[PDB]
RNA sequence: GUAAAAAA
C-alpha cells in the first residue's frame, strides 16, 4: 500500500493519536525500542520451516520450498551444502521469511496482543488502529510493526507497571554503579536541547523493556542485541520521542511540550494532528540518518570506482538516477540534514572533477556549468543539481552575425540577481503535500468519472489534465499499459528489498514501483528553468559549436547513438584497454561539441601549444580534441581553405577588374604556410591602380562613415587571414582591426604596398570581418562576395560535413535550405543552373482484368531536364522494355534517373556542363549525388518547390510521342519560344509558372484560355500560341484568377484575402498556414 | 560430480542401505543434499531409491488387496515412472545421472570433430615462447 | 502469475551490455514460455509436484 | 561479379582518391592502402559524398583503429602521445569493399525475397502478389488487414503499405505519401461511418531489422478514441531510457497546429533514427525517438501493449506477434465491407 | 601487423 516514507508518516500519526499518549502527569511514561532480529535467517531450521510452510500451504509446495534451501553452494573451488539456514536468493525467499517473521512476531508479541492488534478476522484493523480505546489501553504494547526483520516496538507504561518491570529487571540484573548511562544510547544528531543528559528512572525503564524483549525471544531461533537497539523514553523529565524508520531519525516533541509560544513555520516538518479534536497536537523533526549519509556517498564511490573507464554521459545518467533518488525519498529530511547537503555538493564535484580529468590530466580554473548542466538534447551532460552553482556573466555572454555585422548581449545583465543553477529540492514536492494531494486528487478522479458518466459522455483531456502528475499512486498509473497483471502483482516490495541477494546491480528506486506508485517527480519545469539560468539556447549554442556545424535550427537537430561497439566488434578479442577505449569513443563526440568553452586560457592556463598544420592554439593536452581535430583539418585543410579563399576573391577581382577600373589583380605565391603563421603576415591578393584613387580612412567593413583622404594612391593589399577562435577570443571585428594594426605599424611583415585591406574567417564560429582602407566599391563588393564564398565555398563544405560526421549529428528536414521564394529569385544568375525532375518516368496504370483483379501495367515516362536560364526541355524517354524484368521498380527508376543523368553530364562539354542541379523529388540526391561523385564542382540540390512537370507530361504533344515511343530516346525543346526575345527571363519564367500551374489544375479551361480564338494557331517548332503582350498578359490573368479560385474552392478561403506575394506563393506551389 | 566421480557407488543397494535412507528419509525430510552423505549415495541415487521403495510397497499394496484382476488386462494403472515419462517434447532434468549412451556405428561430425580437438588439446604442452624458441632453433640451424 | 514472474526476470536483464552463456540461455527460455505459456505451465507444475534436488 | 553498382556499395563509385597504395613488399602484395594527404576539393568531396550513410561512422573508424593498434592503453598520456597514428583513419582493401557488397546483396536478396509485402513483376503469378491479400491497390501504394490474432475490440484493423520496400515513411516519396494520406482518409470515413475513432501507427523502432515500412490502421471505440493520447504518452514517457537524449514525446500535432500542416511528421523527425509515430488526425499525432533497444520492446509489441492497455485484452493476445496469411476469409469479408470507399476503384 | 639484416 505504501512507500517507506509514508509508513514512517503513519507511524507518527499513530503515535500522536494513541490515548493520553503526551499527558505525563500520573508518572506514565512511553517506550519506543527498534531493535533487530540477529541472525534470523541464518538460524532457520529446515524441517521446522517444512511443518511450518506445511501448515500454511500444500505439502509439494512446502517440500519444494525446503528442498530448494537444501543446496550446494560454489564459490570457484570452494563449495559446501547449505543444510542450516535460509537462502535469501531463492525467488520466493522474502514470502517465505515474512511467514517466518510473523511467527516470530506472534512469539514476540503473545498470541492474545497480536490478536487484538491484528484485529477481528473479518474485520482486521487498520495499520496502527484498534477495534476501540479500551482495546488499544488494555495492554502495554501499543504499536508494533516489523519491517523485514527490524522491528518498532511502541509501549506506554502506568507507573505501577513501571515499577513492577524495572524491579524484575534489577532483581535480575542488579547493577548501581551508574554506567547504564555509560553505555547506553542516544541520537548525537539532533541538538543537545533536543536531548539532554539522561536519568537513573528512564535508563532502567529502557534497559529494562529491552531485557524482557530479549526474554521473549529463544536464542537458538534468533536473539536482540543491545549493540543493534535503540530505545528512547518520554516521560515527564524527557519530552521529547526518538526513532529511526527506513532511513528518517525522527524527533516528536508535543506541542503541549514546546517552550514558545509560536513556531517558526518550517517546509521541514510534519505537524501530527490529533485525529479526533483535529488540531496539530505535535510537530515531528526529520534528518537523513548519517548511516544513509554514508549510503549516498558510498554510492557515488561506486559510481567512480567503476566509471574511470566509462563514458561522461554514463557518469552523468548514474549521478542523475542517485541524486533524483535521494531527494525524491527523503523529500524534506534532506533539506533538513546539513551533513547530506554537504555530502551531495563534494559528490557533486567529485562528478565533475571525474569528467574533468577524463578530458585532461591537468586541473583547470573553471568550466562553465553550461558544459555540464545543458539539457542532453543541446549536447550538454545533462545533470541535476543539488548544489548551489553561480553562473557567470562572462560566460552568459553571447554575439550573433548578420548581414548587418555583429551584436553582442549580455544576458543576465538585466540584473545583478546572481543567476544560479536551479536545484532539485526546490523542483520536488514534500511528501506531506504529496499525501494530501493523493487525498484530493483520487476524490477529484472519482468525483469527474462520476459526472462523465452521469452526462454520458467522453473523458477528456481538459478533463483529467489539472489532476495528471498527482496521487500515490499517479492517475498517470491509471494510463499505464499493464493493469490487469498489475492486479494481480503482490508482494513488489518485500520482492524488491529480497533482489538484493538475487542481483548484483542496486536500485536506488528500491522504494517505489513505477508499475505500480508511477513516477512520482518530474523535471520538465527544471529543465526549462536550467536552459533559462543558462542564459537560453543561443548563450549555451554560443558556447557550443553549433556555429560552425552550419545548420539553422537548433530545434530538428538529433544525436546519433553510438555504442553498440561491444557487440559490434569484440570479436576481434580486444584487450581490456582497447574495449575502454571503444567504450570511450563518445567522448570525442561530446569534446568536439563543446570545444570552443574547454581550450581557453582562461580554462586552461599554461604554456599554449600550436597544432601542426593549422593555426589552432591548443591550451593544455586533450588528446581527444587533437585527435578530432586532426581528423578535421587533415590533408591540408587550413592553408588549402585559406588557397580557396584567395581563388575565389581573386575570380571576383578577375571579373570586376573592368568594375573597380583595375588595371590588373595579381596572386601572391611565394608564402604556402603564411596562411598558419601567426607571428606576422604577407600579403595574398595585390591591385595595382589604373587611375589614381582617393581611399578612406582605416575603418571596419560595415562601417558607414567613410572620411576618404585626399592621399592618392596606386597601390592595395587584400590579405585574407584565418582564425579559429574560441569563446573567449571569437570577436573578429577587433581581432582584425588589432592584427592590421599590428602587421602595417610591425616591420618584420612585408607588405608589397602601402594601401591595403585585411578580411579575417573565425572557422571555429563562421564569422568574418575586415579592417583597412577603401577606394569605392570595396565595401559593397566585397559584402556580396563573401556571402556567396562562406555560403558557397567548397572547402568550408567539406570543413562542415567533417564536423557532422565527427559530431554524428542529423538534421529533421529543416535541412540545408531547398528551393525556396529567396533562391527562387537567385536562379536567374550567371550561374548555369538545372531542373530534374523524375516524378513522370516510372508511370503505372491499373488496368482491369477478366478475372476482375488489378494489374500495375507500366508505360514509358521521361526523365525532365529544365534549363531555366534559357528556356530548354531535354527530355529522356524510357520504356518498358527497359522496365521489364527488375525488382524495386521506384528504386532502381531513381537509380536508373541517375545514371542517363550522369551519362548526359559525361556527353556534355566543359563549357556545356552546369554549375548547379536541383532536383524536384528529395528521394534523387543521393543516387544523383554518388553518380556526380565524378563531377563535383556540380552543385547539387533539392527543390521545396512543387512544380507541375506532371502537367509538362500533360501537354499533347510531348505525351503523344511517349505514348508514341518505341524505343528509349533523348530530343531537347524550347520552352521560352520567343519570350527571351520579347521580355525578361524572370518575366518568361513567371509566365511558365503560371501556365504549367493553369494545366496542372485543369485541362479544358486552360486550352479554352489559351486558345479563346480559331484564328491563333500554334505553329510547328513552338508549343504555345502566339500572341501579343497584351493578349499574353490577358491569359496570365485569367489563368491566375482561375488557379487562385480553384484554390479558394478547394481550401474555403476568400481569394481577396491574399497578398500579392502569398498569390505567388500558390502559383510556385507552397503552402501557406491559414491567416484566419 | 553425479556419474563418474569414482566413489559413486552404481551398484544395487543392500538392506541396510535401504533401512538407512528411510531411517535418514523419516529424520530429515526433503532434505536429500543432506541425507546423501549419511547413506553414501548420491542425492539423486537416495531420491530415485527412495521413490522406487515407495513405489514398490504401493504396488505389493495393490496387490494384496486385489483390486485389479488377471495380469493380462489393460486395466491397471501407469506408475509414477509411467507419469514422470517423458511427454512428447519433454526434457530430461537429470542427465548428468543418467549413465552413458553407447557410441553408434557412425559417429557425427560434430563427434569427429570434437575427437580430433580431442586428441590435439592433450597431445599439446606448450605455450607460445617456448613454440617460437623451438621454431628460431631450426630456423638459426639452417640458416647457420 | 507466469507473466508476472517472467517480467520480473526479464527486467533483471534488462540493463545488460555483454551476456554470458547461462544469461543468453535465460533470455531463450523466457522467450519460449512467453511463446507457449501452456506448455511452460505445464513443466512448472511437474517439477513442483517431482523435483527435490537441484 | 554481377553488376554490384554504387547503389550496391556507394563506395564502389569511381576512383578512390582518398587512398594511396602502400610502398612497401606487403602493400604490393596484399593490397594495403593509405591516406592521400596531397588531396583537393574534388578529393575530399569525393570522398564525403561517398562515406555518408556508413554504419557507424566516424566512431566506427576510429574504434577500427583502436581495435587494429595492440600497444593501446587507455591512457590521456598515450593518447596524447599516439594522437597522429590514432587519428590516421583505416582504409579498407577493394577485396574486403566487394565482400560488403556482397554480403549486403545476399543479405538483401534474403530479406527482399522473404518479405511479405513486397510486389514485383518479375516472378510468374501466384508468386507475383504478395502474402498479404491485396485489397485496394493505388499506383504505388496497397492496403491489406493486419494478421491475425487482432486485439479484440479492434477487430477489422488495416495496413497501408508503399509498394517499396522501405524502413521509413520518411523514406517515402512524396505521391507515395500523398496516397497514404488519400488512404487515410478513406479509413478514417470508413470507421467512423462504423462509429469508431481510427488511430494510425508506424514502427520504425527497429531500422536494422529493415522491415517493410507498414501503416496501420488500427480502430478503436470513442472514449478511449478521445484519450488515447494520454495512453501513448505515458507508454512513451515510460517505456525508454530515462535520461534520453531527445525529448521523450515530441508532439507533431502541436507543431501541425502552430504551422507545419500536414508536413509535420515529415518535417520534423529525421529519417536515419529509429522512432515510431502515432497519428490521431491527419496532420499530426506524436512521436518518440527510441534510444535503448534493449528496454524498448521487441517488434510490434509497443504498439500492442498500449492498444490492449487501451481495450483491456488477454496478456496472450497481447503478446502473439501477428503472422500472415494469402487466402484469407475475413480478407474477403473487409474487402466486401470497403468497396464502398475504395477511391482507387472510383478512379479505376 | 602496433610493441627483433572433398585442412592485422
Ligand atoms: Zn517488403
Amino acid at each position: 500500500s505504501e512507500v517507506p516514507p509514508l509508513l514512517v508518516y503513519k507511524w507518527c500519526q499513530g503515535i500522536n493519536n494513541l490515548d493520553k499518549v503526551w499527558d505525563t502527569s500520573n508518572g506514565e511514561c512511553n517506550v519506543i525500542i527498534e531493535t533487530q532480529l540477529s541472525k534470523v535467517y541464518e538460524k532457520i531450521e529446515l524441517t521446522l520451516l517444512n511443518s511450518l510452510l506445511r501448515l500454511i500451504m500444500d505439502h509439494n509446495l512446502a517440500d519444494y520450498i525446503t528442498a530448494k534451501n537444501n543446496v550446494t553452494l560454489t564459490y570457484k573451488d570452494m563449495s559446501h551444502v547449505n543444510s542450516y539456514g535460509m537462502i535469501r536468493g531463492l525467488q520466493f525467499s522474502a514470502f517465505v521469511f515474512q511467514y517466518y517473521g510473523l511467527i516470530l512476531d506472534l512469539l514476540i508479541l503473545g498470541p492474545q496482543r497480536a490478536a487484538e492488534i491484528a484485529g477481528p478476522p473479518q474485520s482486521p484493523n487498520d495499520f496502527l488502529q484498534f477495534q476501540d480505546r479500551d482495546t488499544e489501553t488494555r495492554h502495554p504494547i501499543r504499536l508494533y510493526t516489523r519491517y523485514i526483520d527490524k522491528i518498532w516496538v511502541f509501549l506506554r507504561f502506568t507507573a505501577e507497571e513501571s515499577r513492577d518491570l524495572i524491579q524484575r529487571f534489577l532483581t535480575e540484573q542488579p547493577d548501581p554503579n551508574f554506567e547504564n548511562v555509560i553505555g547506553f544510547k542516544s541520537k548525537k544528531c539532533w541538538p543537545r536541547d533536543s536531548r539532554m543528559r539522561l536519568m537513573r528512572h528512564d535508563v532502567n525503564l529502557g534497559r529494562a523493556v529491552f531485557w524482557d524483549l530479549k526474554n521473549r525471544l529463544p536464542r537458538s531461533v534468533t536473539t536482540i542485541e543491545w549493540d543493534d537497539t535503540f530505545v528512547s523514553v518520554y516521560s515527564k523529565d524527557n519530552p521529547n520521542l526518538l526513532f529511526s524508520m527506513c532511513g528518517f531519525e525522527v524527533r516528536i516533541l508535543p506541542k503541549c511540550r514546546n517552550q514558545n509560544d509560536e513556531f517558526p513555520v518550517k517546509d521541514s516538518v510534519w505537524s501530527l494532528v490529533d485525529n479526533s479534536t483535529k488540531e496539530r497536537t505535535a510537530h515531528a523533526f526529520l534528518q537523513v540518518t548519517e548511516e544513509d549519509i554514508q549510503k549516498f556517498n558510498n554510492r557515488i564511490r561506486q559510481i567512480l570506482m567503476s566509471s574511470g573507464s566509462t563514458t561522461f554521459t554514463k557518469i552523468a545518467n548514474k549521478w542523475n538516477t542517485a541524486l533524483i533518488a535521494l531527494f525524491t525519498y527523503y523529500r524534506e529530511a534532506a533539506v533538513s540534514t546539513v551533513n547530506l547537503l554537504d555530502t551531495i555538493v563534494k559528490c557533486e564535484t567529485k562528478i565533475q572533477t571525474r569528467v574533468k580529468i577524463g578530458l585532461n590530466s591537468k586541473m583547470p580554473s573553471r568550466f562553465p556549468p553550461a558544459v555540464f548542466y545543458t539539457p542532453k538534447e543541446l549536447g550538454g551532460l545533462g545533470m541535476l543539481s543539488g548544489s548551489h552553482i553561480l553562473i557567470p556573466a562572462s560566460d552568459k555572454r553571447w554575439c550573433k552575425q548578420t548581414d548587418v555585422g555583429i551584436t553582442h548581449f549580455r544576458a543576465g545583465m538585466s540584473h545583478d540577481e546572481e543567476t544560479l543553477i536551479p536545484n532539485i529540492a526546490r523542483y520536488i514536492i514534500p511528501w506531506e503535500a504529496e499525501f494530501i494531494d493523493s487525498q484530493r486528487v483520487w476524490t477529484e478522479y472519482s468525483q469527474k468519472r462520476l459526472e462523465a458518466q452521469q452526462q454520458n459522455r467522453r473523458l477528456t483531456l481538459e478533463d483529467l489534465e489539472d489532476s495528471w502528475d498527482r496521487g500515490l499512486p499517479r492517475i498517470n498509473t491509471l494510463f499505464q499499459k499493464d493493469r490487469s497483471t498489475l492486479s494481480f502483482d503482490k508482494g513488489f516490495r518485500a520482492r524488491a528489498e529480497f533482489k538484493i541477494y538475487q542481483l548484483m546491480k542496486s536500485n536506488p528506486f528500491w522504494w517505489t514501483n513505477p508499475r505500480h506508485d508511477g513516477k512520482l517527480w518530474n523535471l520538465n519545469a527544471y529543465r526549462t528553468d536550467v536552459i533559462q539560468a543558462l542564459g537560453g539556447v543561443e548563450t549555451i549554442l554560443e558556447h557550443t559549436l553549433f556555429k560552425a556545424t552550419g545548420f539553422p535550427s537548433w530545434e530538428g537537430l538529433f544525436w546519433e547513438k553510438s555504442s553498440g561497439f561491444e557487440a559490434s566488434m569484440q570479436f576481434k578479442k580486444l584487450t581490456n584497454a582497447q574495449r575502454s577505449g571503444l567504450n570511450q569513443i563518445p567522448n570525442r563526440r561530446f569534446t568536439l561539441w563543446w570545444s570552443p568553452t574547454i581550450n581557453r586560457a582562461n580554462v586552461y592556463v599554461g604554456f599554449q601549444v600550436q597544432l601542426d598544420l593549422t593555426g589552432i592554439f591548443l591550451h593544455g593536452k586533450i588528446p581527444t580534441l587533437k585527435i578530432s581535430l586532426i581528423q578535421i583539418f587533415r590533408a591540408h585543410l587550413w592553408q588549402k581553405i585559406h588557397e580557396s579563399v584567395v581563388m575565389d576573391l581573386c575570380q571576383v577581382f578577375d571579373q570586376e577588374l573592368e568594375a573597380l577600373s583595375i588595371e590588373s589583380v595579381q596572386k601572391e605565391t611565394i608564402h604556402p604556410r603564411k596562411s598558419y603563421k601567426m607571428n606576422s603576415s604577407c600579403a595574398d591578393i595585390q591591385l595595382f591602380a589604373s587611375h589614381k584613387w582617393n581611399v578612406t580612412r582605416p575603418s571596419l567593413l560595415f562601417d558607414t562613415k567613410d572620411v576618404i583622404e585626399a592621399t592618392t594612391t596606386n597601390k592595395f593589399w587584400i590579405d585574407v587571414q584565418l582564425r579559429y577562435g574560441d569563446y573567449d577570443s571569437h570577436d573578429i571585428e577587433r581581432y582584425v582591426r588589432a592584427k592590421y594594426l599590428d602587421y602595417t605599424t610591425d616591420s618584420m611583415s612585408l607588405y608589397p604596398s602601402p594601401t591595403g585591406l585585411m578580411i579575417g574567417i573565425d572557422l571555429a564560429y563562421n564569422l568574418y570581418s575586415a579592417y583597412g582602407q577603401y577606394f569605392p566599391g570595396l565595401k559593397t563588393l566585397i559584402q556580396q562576395a563573401m556571402a556567396k564564398i562562406m555560403k558557397a565555398n567548397p572547402a568550408l563544405y567539406v570543413l562542415r560535413e567533417r564536423i557532422r560526421k565527427g559530431l554524428q549529428l542529423y538534421a529533421s528536414e529543416s535541412n540545408q535550405e531547398f528551393l525556396n521564394s529567396q533562391n527562387y529569385s537567385e536562379l536567374f544568375s550567371n550561374q548555369t543552373q538545372l531542373f530534374i525532375d523524375d516524378t513522370n518516368v516510372y508511370r503505372v496504370t491499373i488496368h482491369k482484368t477478366f478475372e476482375g483483379n488489378l494489374t500495375t501495367k507500366p508505360i514509358n515516362g521521361a526523365i525532365f531536364i529544365f534549363n531555366p536560364r534559357t528556356g530548354q526541355l531535354f527530355l529522356k524517354i524510357i520504356h518498358t522494355s527497359v522496365w521489364a524484368g527488375q525488382k524495386r521498380l521506384g528504386q532502381l527508376a531513381k537509380w536508373k534517373t541517375a545514371e542517363e543523368v550522369a551519362a548526359l553530364i559525361r556527353s556534355l562539354p566543359v563549357e556545356e556542363q552546369p554549375k548547379q542541379l536541383i532536383v524536384t523529388r528529395k528521394g534523387l540526391l543521393d543516387p544523383l549525388e554518388v553518380n556526380l561523385v565524378d563531377f563535383p564542382n556540380i552543385s547539387i540540390r533539392a527543390s521545396e518547390l512543387q512544380l507541375p512537370f506532371q502537367a509538362a507530361m500533360k501537354v499533347e504533344k510531348l505525351g503523344d510521342m511517349i505514348l508514341r515511343a518505341t524505343e528509349p530516346q533523348m530530343v531537347l525543346f524550347n520552352l521560352y519560344d520567343d519570350w527571351l526575345k520579347t521580355i525578361s527571363s524572370y518575366t518568361a519564367f513567371s509566365r511558365l509558372i503560371l501556365i504549367l500551374r493553369a494545366l496542372h489544375v485543369n485541362q479544358d479551361k486552360t486550352k479554352l484560355i489559351l486558345r479563346p480564338d480559331k484564328t491563333v494557331i500554334t505553329q510547328d517548332h513552338h508549343i504555345w500560341p502566339s500572341l501579343t503582350d497584351e493578349d499574353w498578359i490577358k491569359v496570365e490573368m485569367q489563368l491566375r484568377d482561375l488557379i487562385l479560385n480553384d484554390y479558394g474552392k478547394k481550401n474555403n478561403v476568400n481569394v481577396a484575402s491574399l497578398t500579392t506575394s502569398e498569390v505567388r506563393d500558390i502559383i510556385l506551389g507552397m503552402e501557406i498556414s491559414a491567416p484566419s | 560430480n553425479e556419474w563418474l566421480d569414482p566413489s559413486i557407488k552404481k551398484i544395487e543397494w543392500s538392506r541396510e542401505e535401504d533401512e538407512k535412507l528411510l531411517h535418514l528419509a523419516k529424520l530429515m525430510p526433503t532434505q536429500w543434499r543432506t541425507i546423501a552423505p549419511i547413506v553414501g549415495r548420491t542425492a539423486n541415487q537416495c531420491l530415485e531409491r527412495y521413490q522406487k521403495l515407495l513405489d514398490e510397497a504401493e504396488q505389493r499394496e495393490a496387490s494384496e488387496l486385489g483390486l485389479t484382476g488377471p495380469d493380462g488386462g489393460e486395466t491397471r494403472a501407469p506408475t509414477a515412472e509411467d507419469v514422470r515419462k517423458l511427454r512428447p517434447g519433454e526434457i530430461d532434468p537429470d542427465p548428468e545421472t543418467k549413465p552413458a549412451r553407447p557410441d553408434t556405428i557412425d559417429l557425427d561430425e560434430d563427434e569427429k570433430e570434437m575427437l580430433s580437438e580431442a586428441r590435439a588439446r592433450l597431445a599439446n604442452t606448450q605455450g607460445k615462447k617456448a613454440k617460437r624458441k623451438a621454431r628460431e632453433r631450426q630456423q638459426e640451424e639452417s640458416r647457420r | 502469475i507466469l507473466i508476472l514472474a517472467l517480467e520480473r526476470l526479464r527486467e533483471a536483464y534488462s540493463t545488460k551490455g555483454r551476456l554470458n552463456q547461462s544469461q543468453r540461455e535465460e533470455l531463450a527460455l523466457i522467450e519460449q514460455a512467453y511463446d507457449s505459456p501452456g506448455t511452460t505451465l505445464e513443466r512448472i507444475k511437474r517439477f513442483l509436484l517431482t523435483q527435490r534436488a537441484f | 561479379a554481377i553488376v554490384l553498382d554504387a547503389s550496391y556499395n556507394r563506395m564502389l563509385a569511381g576512383p578512390r582518391h582518398e587512398v594511396k597504395a602502400v610502398t612497401t613488399k606487403r602493400g604490393r602484395e596484399r593490397g594495403q592502402v593509405e591516406a592521400n594527404e596531397d588531396m583537393t576539393i574534388e578529393d575530399m568531396i569525393s570522398e564525403e559524398r561517398r562515406t555518408r550513410g556508413q554504419p557507424g561512422g566516424e566512431g566506427l573508424r576510429l574504434a577500427e583503429r583502436i581495435a587494429k593498434d595492440a600497444r593501446f592503453e587507455n591512457d590521456l598520456e598515450y593518447l596524447e602521445e599516439n594522437a597522429e597514428w590514432l587519428a590516421k583513419r583505416v582504409h579498407k582493401t577493394d577485396l574486403s569493399l566487394k565482400n560488403i557488397a556482397v554480403n549486403e546483396y545476399q543479405k538483401l536478396n534474403r530479406i527482399l525475397e522473404t518479405c511479405p509485402l513486397c510486389y514485383h513483376e518479375d516472378r510468374n503469378p501466384p508468386q507475383n502478389l504478395p502474402i498479404a491479400p491485396v485489397i485496394s491497390l493505388g499506383t504505388r501504394t496497397y492496403l491489406t488487414l493486419a494478421p491475425e490474432p487482432e486485439i479484440n475490440g479492434a477487430e477489422g484493423g488495416a495496413v497501408i503499405v508503399p509498394l517499396t520496400h522501405h524502413t521509413n515513411l520518411l523514406e517515402c516519396d512524396d505521391d507515395e505519401w500523398e496516397e497514404i494520406r488519400n488512404f487515410m482518409k478513406s479509413l478514417t470515413r470508413l470507421y467512423h461511418d462504423q462509429g469508431r475513432d481510427v488511430i494510425f501507427y508506424e514502427n520504425a523502432a527497429a531500422p536494422k531489422r529493415r522491415q517493410h515500412a507498414a501503416l496501420v490502421a488500427v480502430p478503436i471505440p470513442y472514449e478511449l478514441g478521445d484519450t488515447a493520447p494520454a495512453f501513448f504518452r505515458e507508454a512513451m514517457l515510460s517505456s525508454d531510457e530515462e535520461w534520453a537524449q531527445h525529448r521523450k514525446v515530441i508532439d507533431t500535432g502541436k507543431k501541425a497546429k502552430e504551422a507545419l500542416g500536414r508536413m509535420a511528421f515529415r518535417r520534423s523527425i529525421a529519417k536515419e533514427m529509429p522512432y515510431f509515430h502515432v497519428w490521431f488526425n491527419l496532420d499530426g499525432g506524436l512521436g518518440h525517438i527510441v534510444e535503448d533497444e534493449n528496454k524498448w520492446p521487441k517488434g510490434d509489441l509497443f504498439a500492442r501493449e498500449v492498444i490492449g492497455g487501451m481495450l483491456d485484452a488477454e496478456p496472450d493476445v497481447i503478446k502473439k506477434q501477428g503472422r500472415w496469411t494469402r487466402s484469407d476469409e475475413r480478407v474477403e469479408g473487409f474487402k466486401k465491407r470497403w468497396r464502398k470507399f475504395d477511391w482507387t476503384r472510383v478512379l479505376t
